[PDB]
């Protein structure tokens, strides 16, 4: 089974900043690309920002000239930096990234073959804005 | 951004019988190459979401058969032959075919 | 005649016929084994050629020695071993002694050579 | 007084081997390797001479061996290798009064090694086996084939054996030849006549006639184990065919290199079969059993039954026509008794074929478009005795399916290499003068 | 009352079909197993003998192309096939006013078959064609055959080589000068063995070959035919100057297990077009003389013209090179531009090619891997391949173009000296002898 | 002179210098070629000289026969044939007949033998 | 006056060199190429005859080499090859020396579209650390190992050469014979006495004793770099085993195509050794020094020590018998020093070996079932001299290899190879008359 | 006796042993090693038999010619020469001297052979 770990947490005031990260480790992961998206209190979903770490980032409708993001091999992790923060941006943060686990990993050309991976769903930051 | 609808809002019915769910987008979803990203998610109460059918129909190892879904265009939906008490949760409809990304604003499922 | 005409026939045709044999006496793989079969061929002549030259009869088809006749090697009287028999009888019969015979030729010609020599030496 | 004399180029032969070769006039024995032969040979008959001759221990027929598989190998080296064949095959029926027919399907390579390809053949009952729906060939757990390349043609082109300098090559045209012993009437040739190296089991197809009837020739008519050949003084024309029009498709299996399967059957599926009129066999095999009849006796009734039992190849006749191995069931043949229309032999295809009888050099013959139609004659038979009490006043013969040894010793019994002994010594009344 | 008379080792010979033996002093053609020969090469003159020669009809032209042809197969043998090359390979323009130099990314297996490795190498516009700013190529001999690599230890250095007849026959040598191509040699010599000729590899024109000893020469079986080629020798030969100041980096990748493969790795520097110079007055009179010889032979008042290649494979309408590892490609289209009636240099344009198909053949093609260094290709021109169109009626003018697709032409042009006949010492003559008994 | 240097000389005095022109009658992919070619040449020297030998030379490189020179041959006397006549177009002149000319040869040495044997077993 | 005459047949010869064919009688040392040899030593003794012999410079030993590694690769190359086998290997340290890794890996099976998991062991010298789990054949960087074909053997046949027509073979009958020098006693032969191409290096086995006392050879004593040959004038039996007998399991790598792996051992794992009585080597250590003193003087020190450095083939003793290959460390052997009931010597097994030390050219032994004994003995050693200036009198030695030719050379030093000259001229007062 | 069975002993009585020695002198890699060998020792026995042919000694092994001797190639006396010398130092003797006998035997021969013919002509 594929895991992933939160980190980066914190309070944060009224327009401050701080620094987020999260990782996956247990498998190759082959092709998979890393997303952002936070859930706010009593509303749904919303992304976030995005990274291809393993393989173009796209970023959400309010977070230019606020977020930026950057990608790891060695630890397969992502580097977040935020900036300007609001009353909005309290929400739990979940380190959503597309898996996809290699299987069988083709000893010659007869064999390659994928497990066809899963998302991962961080377990959550909840981070507050505020004091 | 290409914003999607949910429907029914809200739902509750007694195991026994079979159950549907539906959420439709402002505009088509199928890309230039042809394949479709439609995601959708499960939530039970303090747990993260999770995930069981991929690209409209298609399953994720793991889940339970009984949960199926189709679709084409525009119109999409879920059909599950039979609800168990480990389906209570909230109930997520999620796309990835943009760069922007949509998720529902949520649906609640209980269970008798 | 042609080649081997002879084999059959009595020995005035065969001894007057001998220039017609003595005339006839002379992917890779099939390079290979051709290649092979000629240098036994042109093996097998010198080796002829070799014998004959040795008796001091190089170059000649009939050549006479000073050899004298035994009777054990053939109890039959001459004229029936020219005109009334073949080549072949002939050869069967005295294979037995066909490899001594070699030895007195030679054994004729050194001695003659050397009494040869001698004589121009003290002329 | 006599002395002894020494002459050279004397008529003498002696039995002996030697290193022969070929003479001939895109084919498997290339008739350019073979040295122009003489559009007309001299042929000198001799008078006044016998010669023993020895069919079974002559030596030419193990060169005639020992050559046929050497030029097969060296034919099939460079054609390409089938290595990347073997796969699993996930196969089906064809759908005809047979289903031995397979449509099967696998995975397979292309022109670039990272891309790969589905596609389809057919492919015979005979040389397919279920590794547990799923298929695969027989010939992965034995070594890779060899697929014949199309420009080379398994066409027998005759081919003159052939003398070196210092050899000649007795022929007995003595008729009515009993195969070992004297032979009152031989001949010398510088070179053998035309010889078709056709490879055939059982039946003789192509072979050479007799003279005055059907002969008889065995090492030991008293032993059973040793087979028997026969040789018929009129020929028995045979017609075989497939009445499947075939396709042929490419297909890059690599890089340069392109694999032939049988794309698909158009049209009804038939078996293939052979076909020989019974009147003319009829009249064949009286003769022949009057003939066994002279070294058996008389008042001996005698039986023809099939073939006792063992391997495919050496329990059915065995032949090629076009570049099809056929392997036809010939029990219907054999089947009669003497005391005191036209017939239809089953049979069948198969593509992959191990010549012989040696493992580990498979070959893998492609398709051939169009209908296969080919005429042959059958001139003898390879019979086989099997063990008796008594003689129980009767003897059953069966098709022995022996190797090709004697197919090929059938045409050349009447042939024997000697070396020649140009010296020789006689006495005579002479003495070198000094 | 004559008798005839046998006479053995008499001075008689016949033309006749054989075959040579190598003779020289490691290369495609190993010359270490050619038999060593003397250090003086005897010639013995015949004075009062004269012989027909047929160079056209010559077979030492077919017996040396077989055996280049027979010593290219087997060198090559024993080097590393590349038979793995044949994969997807995803390229992009390398960044420099030509856009033909792609750089490549493609897979390719290791020491160990159970893992691959991501490697990138430089292949040139022609060694790649499209299989449908990065998209997918292939090599253009994929679908041909795969074939393997020009071992590095070996060198293509045109060293001569040197025919010997075998015993009991005989080389004729044609030293007459002004001696055209079919005619009787007024004054002929004979030697064991031919002169060094250099086996180079070239088309429409010859590199490092003979050179007249009086003027240029025209040699035909008959220019009024079209349908065969003109040979022309230069008594002056005009030095020319390849190179291509790139510096390729070499990039060693071991495909298999010992199976090394040497592809192109980033250029260093700036990337400059390949190109090749040559004077242009000694061209200028080269070409006058040529047409001076052309007008005797086709008469006076008659106007010549050069054009270029009449278009064809990139094989025939090329100048092909041998030097350095790899094979140029210069078009000559600047050289044959000009009309004769009654400092400076040229600059002809070149290409790169690894992949050639040089001896024509299908199935078997060659891989030649890059050098380090800047390469410079010294040579002299001394003979070109020049063919001519019909022209209908109009016969005062005449057109020439580059020939070319016979590479028996290239070892014609010094084999035309020579000739190879069959002694027949045996010989009877009538005299007054009659043997004693 | 060197090797067929007398080859544009006169018969006459080409024939002074045969015995150096008798004299020069004498990995795989080489040496097969070399292989093929010195047995050919092998073959050819032995052939040369069992023509040589049956016609009674056995090694003289001069040596003369009592087969008389038909007219029908040639019509041209002794004079200019041994004065400037090269050995060319000699060679043309008798390439017509030379088959026969052996032939008369090799017939007239095997009587000669004969008679010569006959002879001798009579004395 | 005196006249020059002219004698064919002269009995006269000179030094040469000619390509000398094999002849003998499953053994890559002999084949269809060597033909029989004649049962009766066709030996003739030369009275009052004396020539020179030169066993450095002389070209048999080149012939031979070459002649043999022509052979060796002939042998080689018809079967098998292990190309695939280079991939990752999985070990774990066994446990009932600490030395064979028990390793495991995957490969294809009869089908290409296939993989079966399989497990050998393979000895610490035949695999390298790619980390501690992970392991790579060794020479996988390099080239492609070819396993020993099974059907043929390294049984050391012996060989006999004989020269073509036209040449001929001395012998130096003369015992004492120091290598460089005249032998008054010679005898011409044209077929050499059995020889045993049985490859080692260090110490010579299964070749011939001296004929009366310890030789010694070399180019000029007065030298380092130049090896020096010994020879022993008794045998000193040697024996060399190993208690495990691996199992072989049958694993097919592709269609017709299978290799032996070593299987699970059974009983207890010990280390391989050899044992020589101790009494013997002793004895043959004083004879040897015995004889150096006389060239080296006496009241001289002399001491042995073991190889200085280099790779495993030159630094250890090599063995051929049974298919497996040993390399056992012999400092034992040479650790004495002299003034004025048994040693075991400790062994190792490795597959992979350069057997000629061509870089490129790897092969692979398989195992053979059941223990391996290989009763012999030796015959002499091939040591080198180490010293300084002459500062001390102890002279000090070390077994020498790598140059395998030495390893034969101490055999074919009695055999030279001569061209015979039946031309010959001499005078005498004869003149030809008309 | 043997080949080379008398080969040390003196020169005189080793003349009588050359019948031995005359006699004596007769997968695609041993096969072209063992043809390369056979070939290369009937080609040497051609060449010498070429050599005894350009002389007056064709197909003989024991003869003298018309050359006179000259005392610088050695100037020894008859007696040790022929009852105490060998052919081993002797032929070591004449090593730098065996081209110019060839050379003066074949010219003397070619001599012999030209005055005969004449001779025979007129004869
Ligand atoms: C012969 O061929 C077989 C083919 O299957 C090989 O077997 C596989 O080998 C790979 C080698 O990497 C194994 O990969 C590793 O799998 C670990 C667990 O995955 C399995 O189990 C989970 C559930 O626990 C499943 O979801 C999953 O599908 C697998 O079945 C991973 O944890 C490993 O990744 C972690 O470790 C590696 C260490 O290098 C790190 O690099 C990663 O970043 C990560 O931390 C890894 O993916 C695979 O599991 C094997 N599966 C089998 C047995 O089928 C054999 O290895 C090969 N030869 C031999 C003998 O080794
Ligand atoms: C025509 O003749 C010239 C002169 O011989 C040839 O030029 C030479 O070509 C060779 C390659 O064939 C060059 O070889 C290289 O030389 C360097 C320096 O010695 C060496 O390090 C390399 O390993 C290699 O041997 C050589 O330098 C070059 N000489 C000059 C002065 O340019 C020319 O190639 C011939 N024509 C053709 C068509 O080959
Ligand atoms: C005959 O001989 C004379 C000289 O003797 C010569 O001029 C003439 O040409 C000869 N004629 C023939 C036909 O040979
Ligand atoms: C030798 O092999 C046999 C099986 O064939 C086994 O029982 C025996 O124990 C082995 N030898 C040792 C010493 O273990």
């Amino acid at each position: 089974e594929v895991q992933v770990v939160e980190s980066g947490g914190g309070l944060v005031q009224p327009g401050g900043s701080l620094r987020l990260s999260c990782a996956a480790s247990g498998f190759t992961f082959s092709h998979v690309w890393m997303n952002w998206v936070r859930q706010a209190p009593g509303k749904g979903l919303e992304w976030v920002a995005r990274i291809k770490t393993k393989g173009g980032a796209h970023y959400a409708a309010s977070v230019k000239d606020r977020f930026s993001v950057s990608r790891d091999e060695a630890k397969n992790t992502a580097y977040l930096q935020m900036n300007s923060l609001k009353i909005e941006d309290t929400a739990v943060y979940h380190c959503k990234v597309d898996g996809s686990i290699v299987v069988d990993e083709g000893f010659d050309y007869y064999i390659d073959a994928i497990e066809k991976g899963f998302v991962v769903w961080g377990p959550g930051v909840q981070v507050t804005v505020s004091s | 951004d290409v914003v999607m609808t949910q429907s029914p809002l809200s739902l509750s019915i007694t195991p026994g019988q079979p159950a549907s769910i539906s959420c439709r987008s402002i505009q088509s979803l199928l890309d230039s190459n042809g394949k479709t990203f439609l995601s959708w998610y499960q939530q039970k109460p303090g747990r993260p979401p999770r995930r069981l059918i991929y690209e409209v129909s298609n399953r994720d190892s793991g889940v339970p058969d009984r949960i199926s879904g189709s679709g084409a265009g525009t119109d999409f939906t879920l059909k599950i032959s039979r609800v168990e008490a480990e389906d209570v949760g909230i109930y997520y409809c999620g796309q990835d075919s943009f760069f922007p990304f949509t998720f529902g604003p949520g649906t609640k499922l209980d269970i008798k | 005649l042609g080649f081997l005409g002879a084999a059959g026939s009595t020995m005035g045709a065969a001894s007057m016929t001998l220039t017609v044999q003595a005339r006839n006496l002379l992917l890779t793989v099939w390079g290979i084994k051709q290649l092979q079969a000629r240098v036994l061929a042109v093996e097998r002549y010198l080796r002829d050629q070799q014998l004959l030259g040795i008796w001091g009869c190089s170059g000649k088809l009939i050549c006479c020695t000073n050899v004298p006749w035994n009777s054990s090697w053939s109890n039959r009287n001459l004229s029936e071993i020219w005109d009334n028999m073949t080549w072949l009888q002939w050869d069967k019969e005295i294979s037995n002694y066909t490899q001594i015979i070699y030895g007195l030729l030679e054994e004729s010609q050194n001695q003659q050579e050397k009494n040869e020599q001698d004589l121009l030496a003290l002329d | 007084n006599l002395w002894v004399t020494v002459y050279y180029g004397v008529p003498v032969w002696k039995d002996a081997e030697t290193t022969l070769f070929c003479a001939s006039d895109h084919n498997v024995w290339a008739t350019h390797a073979c040295v122009p032969t003489d559009p007309n040979p001299q042929e000198i008959h001799l008078e006044n001479v016998t010669e023993e001759f020895n069919m079974w221990k002559n030596n030419m027929v193990e060169q005639m061996h020992t050559d046929i598989i050497s030029l097969w190998d060296q034919s099939l080296k460079p054609c390409v290798k089938l290595t990347p064949l073997c796969v699993t095959l996930q196969c089906t029926n064809v759908t005809d009064m047979r289903g031995e027919l397979k449509n099967c399907s696998f995975n397979m390579t292309t022109e670039l090694r990272d891309k790969k390809q589905k596609v389809y053949s057919l492919f015979y009952r005979l040389d397919v086996v279920q590794i547990n729906k799923e298929y695969r060939l027989i010939n992965c757990n034995t070594s890779a084939c060899t697929q014949a390349c199309p420009k080379v043609s398994f066409e027998p082109i005759p081919i003159h054996y052939c003398a070196p300098a210092g050899f000649a090559i007795l022929k007995c045209k003595d008729k009515k030849f009993n195969g070992t012993g004297p032979c009152p009437s031989v001949s010398t040739v510088q070179c053998t006549h035309g010889i078709k190296p056709v490879v055939s089991t059982q039946l003789l197809l192509n072979g050479s006639l007799a003279e005055e009837e059907v002969m008889i020739r065995s090492e030991n008519i008293t032993n059973n184990a040793k087979n028997i050949l026969v040789q018929f003084n009129t020929p028995v024309q045979i017609n075989c065919t497939r009445p499947n029009n075939n396709t042929r498709k490419s297909i890059r299996i690599g890089p340069g290199q392109a694999f032939y399967a049988t794309g698909d059957i158009i049209g009804d599926i038939r078996q293939a079969h052979c076909n020989v009129s019974k009147a003319t066999w009829n009249e064949t095999l009286g003769k022949v059993v009057k003939q066994l009849r002279k070294h058996f006796g008389n008042n001996t009734i005698i039986r023809f039954a099939n073939s006792s039992g063992g391997d495919l190849e050496v329990t059915t006749h065995s032949f090629n026509c076009g570049g099809e191995f056929f392997y036809c069931n010939t029990s219907g043949l054999f089947n009669s008794t003497w005391i005191s229309d036209s017939i239809t032999l089953p049979c069948r295809i198969k593509q992959i074929i191990n010549m012989w009888q040696r493992i580990g050099q498979c070959m893998y013959a492609p398709p051939i478009q169009g209908v296969i139609r080919c005429v042959s004659n059958i001139t003898g038979l390879i019979l086989t005795r099997d063990g008796g009490s008594t003689n129980s006043t009767t003897e059953t013969f069966r098709p022995g399916g022996g190797d090709m040894r004697d197919n090929w010793r059938s045409e050349l019994y009447k042939y024997k290499v000697v070396k020649i002994e140009p010296l020789g010594v006689a006495p005579t009344r002479c003495k070198r003068r000094v």
